[PDB]
């Protein structure tokens, strides 16, 4: 919380922000995480099935 | 001054449980058949032979 910076310019300074209650699939195009993230698992709903046609 | 890192991996598909191509290997094997026995007066009977 609060702790503001003794430093002049916004563009001396990165921030982040880190969002831990809800998870997300592993992208390509994401930067990987910290340490150990887990493998929890989703299910995928349209699985091929073999039908007629 | 930065790195990435940017591995990859090849796995199997989730289409293959429904079609693939399995690859056999043939050796000499039974052979059967199946009759159709009819003699005198009776009527046809048949069966796995």
């Amino acid at each position: 919380s609060d702790h503001t910076t003794t430093c002049t310019d916004v563009k001396q300074c990165r921030a982040y922000l880190i969002d831990n209650k809800k998870w997300v699939y592993n992208s390509g195009r994401l930067p990987r995480g910290e340490g150990d993230t887990f493998k929890g698992k989703l299910h995928v709903p349209f699985v091929p099935v073999k039908a007629k046609c | 001054e930065n790195t990435q890192m940017s591995e990859a991996y090849v796995e199997r598909s989730e289409e293959c449980s429904i079609d693939h191509a399995k690859a056999y290997k043939v050796h000499t094997g039974t052979v059967q058949a199946m009759v159709n026995i009819t003699y005198g007066s009776v009527s046809w009977r048949s069966a796995d032979v």
